RNA sequence: UGAAACUCAAAGGAAUUGACGGGGGCCCGCACAAGCGGUGGAGCAUGUGGUUUAAUUCGAAGCAACGCGAAGAACCUUACCAGGCCUUGACAUGCUAGGGAACCCGGGUGAAAGCCUGGGGUGCCCCGCGAGGGGAGCCCUAGCACAGGUGCUGCAUGGCCGUCGUCAGCUCGUGCCGUGAGGUGUUGGGUUAAGUCCCGCAACGAGCGCAACCCCCGCCGUUAGUUGCCAGCGGUUCGGCCGGGCACUCUAACGGGACUGCCCGCGAAAGCGGGAGGAAGGAGGGGACGACGUCUGGUCAGCAUGGCCCUUACGGCCUGGGCGACACACGUGCUACAAUGCCCACUACAAAGCGAUGCCACCCGGCAACGGGGAGCUAAUCGCAAAAAGGUGGGCCCAGUUCGGAUUGGGGUCUGCAACCCGACCCCAUGAAGCCGGAAUCGCUAGUAAUCGCGGAUCAGCCAUGCCGCGGUGAAUACG
């Protein structure tokens, strides 16, 4: 059990935060809960969407909310009934007239947190692990990428012995700070357990 | 983090002392700090997702 | 080196069910929870059932310990 | 020593004032 | 010369990759050696074993469990125990009604929790002249779906961590070799801290690791001056106080700097030894970072999770107790046993941090802890804050002693609903063991060790002498 978050390493430089705006310490923890009942509301709706990410910018009752996904429509709605509902549940929950842009993401294969859902989901569906993994790789690695690779937790196939499936393409250098390495976990509940999917997605350096 | 126990919400502590913080996050009662009412786990986990602004990893 | 400072505390649940059984003369047994209350002038010849967190212990509470808390004489554990 | 609360190291290791350590 | 009954699913041969010898060669690491300071002995703090208990909740178990989860057990926390109490429930979503319900307030009882209640009040819809009828919402009561479960399994799991170990090393692609497992490459010679680089080679390259990119410290520069200063000058309640100025010091963003580049010597190279200039010289010092994998390592008690099990109780609420027992044993520490010292004065010199119902200047009261009053700061600007070791003067004169501060008796102060069990702090009295510690054993290679004090997290308070950091003074030694 060793080596550190391949994002939290990488805060300093090739990646930013997700949530952008300063507090004192008589607000900061309550800007923090509300802003992840956010995430809470947001993850357990737009799932299928498949958010990729959800940055949070703040500047005083102002939520700069832009929930990122690759179908940017289900987000939307019915002409734009959605993004009606939603974005008043949100100021429900928090008065503070809150935004709600919306992205598409230009390849929803470079977005390591969708492949990990995918293959979260091709799991439940009851696939066969490797084929999935290698599948995944090869999707990322052929939509450009330097490198890719795929992890699997145990229990695969309902198995008793817990495992670990492999896979991975072309360099990924995960010691290398100036890496820009995507990285994304999904979860996988299931008839016998729990299964967790890491992805790793290497683009550029310098 | 019995539901049961996580009433610690409930102001009503009849006396002031009573009252203890938890995890707003895993209801952990054993480690939680004041400037993220986070206890040091869920904290290194958030901190981690880049989702506690400002927070970075401190070295020197 | 013992001190409270300016306000013997007693819980009252006791103290105004003691003071006024001192009107009608005095009793026979008071069973108590609150072993947190010191004992005072009023309660002496009393007899005071404390709590020790498994049964209730009589205790005649005599002038020469006037000062002293209930639980006191309510030993909480038991050894050898 | 520092375990002589009645002396100087001993508040100053307490952390703490009194006859022995007043402040100033 | 040479069987049988009975019995076994193997017995064997050669070769492969590993692991291993009390096999060989080569090499590294506070591994030994060299050296400086400890632990093991004492008293006490703290964790643990073991006993004890109504309960002393649970886990952690050689290294890699034992100041570990707990960066805060008086109630709370709390998961344990005794007792008094609840039952769609402390929390979610829902349903069929027998009905009245948003809400507000008082009492009876009681340890509290509860259980009884006694009332004050009727808005919201569509009806209806109205009386009043039917409905939303919310609250009750009666059954129902269901909640809840630190209840078991870490040998069903995720996630995260520890460990070998920042030790190098672990592999792939194609080619080549071999019937095959597999081999070659990655072996060899030189060299590195390094599978680092060089040279050679049936291999040519690549990936994960090394390294580098990130942070801190050391020299200098450029914007930028509510913190620096007679640096230079004018004022002086001689306080950088005022005017004044950004030079300096800083504060904090961005850059420059080192490349074995230069010279000499040795090499074939990579490099090695040495010399110059330089704040810095050959990874300048410290950090972040820990490969394929191993330990069926650790954690179902952070959380998540498959399966089992309890569902007027294995759920829930309180009041009290326990987690703080002790014949006894160990770990980690603290304070010491003194003169290179202890005490009382006087006086110097830091760095990081923290603070609006919180730091708390100053003043008065008190021996004091602390009370009362009160200025200031959203804090380079005010406070915590004294720096202590040092330096100067004075006392003690080798004694269990002016060493040491355990234990115990008093009298107080704080926090808190409340300090009996079970808080820290102050003052008087008491003044224990202890004269440098058996066998054995730990740390550290330099701003390190050893010493000295300071802050912070948690937190009302605190059982912190623990952790995590900060700066002062500053060694010894390494043949090998
Ligand atoms: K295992
Ligand atoms: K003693
Ligand atoms: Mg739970
Ligand atoms: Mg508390
Ligand atoms: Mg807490
Ligand atoms: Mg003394
Ligand atoms: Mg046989
Ligand atoms: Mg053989
Ligand atoms: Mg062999
Ligand atoms: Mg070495
Ligand atoms: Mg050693
Ligand atoms: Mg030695
Ligand atoms: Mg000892
Ligand atoms: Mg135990
Ligand atoms: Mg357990
Ligand atoms: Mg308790
Ligand atoms: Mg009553
Ligand atoms: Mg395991
Ligand atoms: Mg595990
Ligand atoms: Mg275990
Ligand atoms: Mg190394
Ligand atoms: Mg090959
Ligand atoms: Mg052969
Ligand atoms: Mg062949
Ligand atoms: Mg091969
Ligand atoms: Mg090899
Ligand atoms: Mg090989
Ligand atoms: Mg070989
Ligand atoms: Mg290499
Ligand atoms: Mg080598
Ligand atoms: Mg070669
Ligand atoms: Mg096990
Ligand atoms: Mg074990
Ligand atoms: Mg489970
Ligand atoms: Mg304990
Ligand atoms: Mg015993
Ligand atoms: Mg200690
Ligand atoms: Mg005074
Ligand atoms: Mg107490
Ligand atoms: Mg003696
Ligand atoms: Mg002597
Ligand atoms: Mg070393
Ligand atoms: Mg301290
Ligand atoms: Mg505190
Ligand atoms: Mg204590
Ligand atoms: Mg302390
Ligand atoms: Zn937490």
């Amino acid at each position: 059990g060793n080596k550190i978050h391949p994002i939290g390493f990488r805060l300093g430089i090739t990646r930013d935060w997700e949530s952008r705006w300063y507090a004192g310490k008589k607000q900061y923890r309550h800007l923090l809960l509300e802003d992840q009942r956010i995430r809470g509301l947001l993850e357990k709706e737009l799932y299928s969407a498949g958010l990729a990410r959800v940055d949070i910018e703040r500047a005083a009752d102002n939520v700069a909310v832009t929930v990122h996904v690759a179908k940017p429509g289900v987000v939307i709605g019915r002409g734009g009934e959605r993004i009606r509902v939603l974005r008043e549940e949100l100021a429900k929950l928090t008065g503070k007239n809150v935004a709600l842009n919306v992205q598409e993401v230009q390849n929803p294969n470079l977005s390591a947190p969708l492949v990990a859902q995918r293959v979260a989901e091709q799991i439940e569906r009851r696939f066969a692990v490797r084929r999935a993994i290698k599948q995944a790789v090869q999707r990322v690695m052929e939509s450009g990428a330097k490198g890719a690779k795929v992890i699997v937790s145990g229990r695969i196939g309902g198995a008793e012995q817990a495992r670990t499936e492999w896979a991975a393409q072309g360099r990924v250098p995960l010691h290398t700070l100036r890496a820009n390495i995507d990285y994304g976990f999904a979860l996988a509940r299931t008839t016998y357990g729990v299964l967790g999917v890491k992805a790793y997605i290497f683009l550029g350096e310098v | 983090a019995r539901k049961a126990l996580i009433e610690k919400a409930k102001r009503t502590p009849k006396f002031k002392v009573r009252a203890y913080t938890r995890c707003v996050r895993c209801g952990r009662a054993r480690s939680v700090y004041r400037f993220f009412g986070l206890c040091r786990i869920c904290l290194r986990e958030l901190a981690h997702k880049g989702q506690l602004p400002g927070v970075r990893k401190a070295s020197w | 080196p013992r001190s409270l400072k300016k306000g013997v505390f007693v819980d009252d649940h006791l103290l105004e069910k003691v003071l006024e059984l001192n009107a009608k003369g005095e009793k026979r047994l008071i069973k108590t929870w609150s072993r947190r209350s010191t004992i005072v002038p009023e309660m002496v010849g009393h007899t005071i059932a404390v709590y020790n967190g498994k049964q209730h212990v009589p205790v005649y509470i005599t002038e020469n310990m006037v000062g002293h808390k209930l639980g006191e004489f309510a030993p909480t554990r038991t050894y050898r | 020593g520092k375990g002589d609360r009645r002396t100087r190291r001993g508040k100053i290791w307490r952390g703490t004032y009194g006859k022995y350590r007043p402040r100033k």
